[PDB]
RNA sequence: GCUGCAGUUAAAAAGCUCGUAGUUGGAUCUUGUGGAGGGUUCCCCGCCCCUUGCCUCUCGGCGCCGGCCCGAAGCGUUUACUUUGAAAAAAU
């Protein structure tokens, strides 16, 4: 059955980017859903959005800039402290110059970057570059 | 009695006043009093739009309000005849109650219904200035800026009885919940 | 479907030809109708996918037959829809 | 590519698919640059003036440059907007 | 996909966006009432009701003409029965397939479609025991089963 | 082989189905204007509806010409998480 609606949203990116399609349909929506592509959204990496109501959870439609090589999850939310964010970078990461981890935090959802500025540790979700 | 309007310390604004001496002298005249019997109007106010021009919004309490729409068609048109070249929505006195989790005092002898949610209130109000006509789907649009946009259906019969009421509704709707609303027709609906 | 078509503008000819679960915003195929017979002729309200054998209220001794489908009228009338 | 004194270290910059938006490389043999005459609007004649185009060899193979080089004639003024 | 089998169709029902009543609906909200405590004295199940309603009346969901859904309708006037219905109906099953295999010993697929039945009643019922529809002590058991639906 | 392996043919998926413990489990319930540090909207005060969510005492200092105000306390449904204090031999 569907345990985790997460990682359905962003294999479902991933596919039609490697195809080369311009849209993508994600079904079904969920506040956690909406937060995360917000995040890639002011970063540059996809264009803007627009959600359905259906009166059961609801759907969204994204457009695609080409601009995308990967986004992911990591299933287990494993809890993150400050002083050991730099051993989960080092190896999800292409380089140390671009790409992005994405945390929760009780500060809200956000980049890791972000997480430094606020001195806040969290749970990891994903990432994308 | 008259100045029906607002609790204690409140009651005597002019406008106010007014518009609910408006409301309770109609009684008098022979066809509306068969259906109108002093029943409440909590408050009423006069707003500004966006061509320059106002509009007024009355408040009705909710177990009124479902004798209220039955006779509004009349009621209002009656009113918006009366009164110099405004436009006219009832909406609902509803009361929203704050989060129990960590927003507000919270204990196991009460439990906040879901009648009462912020949500549950938001998405009433936009049915009631829409009357005559039927809400038939809901978009939401987000920017690059990361604001949100709502993009609203009407029905396409009684097109006639609000498509000259559009600007009104999306700065009531503005004014009553901080967010931006446009009016729409469908391509098509099933 | 080609490399660029849009998903948030279906035509209504590409929604009506898919299933009633699978469209954009779900809808049902079914509808109410109204009904009326010879020799009596009050009017009465039917659904086209009905499962019982309908008795009017001119007391005839069938007004339709269910079906693995559409119920089917006994040469009545009426097969109207409704409006909404 | 730029250094901390503010210029550039790369060899060259490569181009881009005007359908894609991703890179197209030094041996990429089945990628092409097309190029399409403009023509005067009290007679329809050229003048000289040119507009260009760059495909991708991995969406010609799968049979979307037609379709493509369309859609990038109807953004552009050649084709309209409509058909 | 089905619980006890290899299918996995997809039919069902589809509501529409529109929650409200259309105009040309005559009932109203305690005539619609008492027209559903008349056809529970007849001993029709919840499930009849809606279906008696939907093809000889114009109400097409007793909830958007009625605020509350059915069963509870019969709860607040004491009409609703002792166990539930769907519960009721998989004992039904049970005891007839019972019925046959007393003169059918060598019928080994009547005696492996009856695993199958059992366990979906321990199923249901386990779950009703959490909820405070069953008593703790309510089980089920193959010579009394017959007792349960008489 | 947690990060990090493999099971059509090289070593390897129980003949098949049910099922208690174990592991895993769908959507949903409060936001934008104003000021400081910083920018050209967001992190601290105070607000559409609640800002410690309530409350009114009494043993106990404050502000002023008795009465009314502002720091404790009852405490915010219970935990994990995270950030901060305290307290932990030396040698290595």
């Amino acid at each position: 059955v569907r345990m985790n609606v997460l990682a359905d949203a962003l294999k479902s990116i991933n596919n039609a980017e490697k195809r080369g399609k311009r849209q993508v349909l994600i079904r079904p929506c969920s506040k956690v859903i909406v937060r995360f592509l917000t995040v890639m959204m002011k970063h540059g990496y996809i264009g803007e959005f627009e959600i359905i109501d259906d009166h059961r959870a609801g759907k969204i439609v994204v457009n695609l800039t080409g601009r995308l090589n990967k986004c992911g999850v990591i299933s287990p939310r494993f809890d993150v402290q400050l002083k050991d964010l730099e051993k989960w970078q080092n190896n999800l990461l292409p380089s140390r110059q671009f790409g992005f981890i994405v945390l929760t935090t009780s500060a809200g959802i956000m980049d890791h970057e972000e997480a430094r500025r606020k001195h806040t540790g969290g749970k990891i979700l994903g990432f994308f570059f | 009695s008259a100045k029906i309007v607002k609790p204690n310390g409140e009651k005597p604004d002019e406008f106010e006043s007014g518009i609910s001496q408006a409301l309770l002298e109609l009684e008098m005249n022979s066809d509306l009093k068969a259906q109108l019997r002093e029943l409440n109007i909590t408050a009423a106010k006069e707003i500004e739009v966006g061509g320059g021009r106002k509009a007024i919004i009355i408040f009705v309490p909710v177990p009124q309000l479902k004798s209220f729409q039955k006779i509004q068609v009349r009621l209002v048109r009656e009113l918006e005849k009366k009164f110099s070249g405004k436009h006219v929505v009832f909406i609902a006195q509803r009361r929203i109650l704050p989060k129990p989790t960590r927003k507000s005092r919270t204990k196991n002898k009460q439990k906040r219904p879901r009648s009462r949610t912020l949500t549950a209130v938001h998405d009433a109000i936009l049915e009631d200035l829409v009357f005559p006509s039927e809400i038939v789907g809901k978009r939401i649009r987000v920017k690059l800026d990361g604001s949100r946009l709502i993009k609203v259906h009407l029905d396409k019969a009684q097109q006639n009885n609000v498509e000259h009421k559009v600007e009104t509704f999306s700065g009531v709707y503005k004014k009553l919940t901080g967010k931006d609303v446009n009016f729409e027709f469908p391509e098509f609906q099933l | 479907m080609p490399l660029a078509k849009d998903l948030l503008h279906p035509s209504p000819e590409e929604e009506k030809r898919k299933h009633k679960k699978k469209r954009l915003v779900q809808s049902p195929n079914s509808y109410f109708m109204d009904v009326k017979c010879p020799g009596c002729y009050k009017i009465t309200t039917v659904f086209s996918h009905a499962q019982t054998v309908v008795l009017c209220v001119g007391c005839s001794t069938v007004l339709c037959q269910p079906t693995g489908g559409k119920a089917r009228l006994t040469e009545g009338c009426s097969f109207r829809r409704k409006q909404h | 590519m730029q250094n901390d004194a503010g210029e550039f270290v790369d060899l060259y910059v490569p181009r881009k698919c005007s359908a894609s938006n991703r890179i197209i490389g030094a041996k990429d043999h089945a990628s092409i640059q097309m190029n399409v005459a403009e023509v005067d609007k009290v007679t329809g004649r050229f003048n000289g003036q040119f507009k260009t185009y760059a495909i991708c060899g991995a969406i010609r193979r799968m049979g979307e440059s037609d379709d493509s080089i369309l859609r990038l004639a109807k953004a552009d003024g050649i084709v309209s907007k409509n058909f | 996909g089905r619980m006890h089998a290899p299918g996995k169709g997809l039919s069902q029902s589809a509501l529409p966006y529109r929650r409200s009543v259309p105009t040309w609906l005559k009932l109203t909200s305690d005539d619609v009432k008492e027209q559903i405590y008349k056809l529970a004295k007849k001993g029709l199940t919840p499930s009849q009701i809606g279906v008696i309603l939907r093809d000889s009346h114009g109400v097409a969901q007793v909830r958007f003409v009625t605020g509350n859904k059915i069963l509870r309708i019969l709860k607040s006037k004491g009409l609703a029965p002792d166990l539930p219905e769907d519960l009721y109906h998989l004992i039904k099953k049970a005891v007839a397939v019972r019925k046959h295999l007393e003169r059918n010993r060598k019928d080994k697929d009547a005696k492996f479609r009856l695993i199958l039945i059992e366990s979906r009643i321990h199923r249901l019922a386990r779950y009703y025991k959490t909820k405070r529809v069953l008593p703790p002590n309510w089980k089920y058991e193959s010579s009394t089963a017959s007792a349960l639906v008489a």
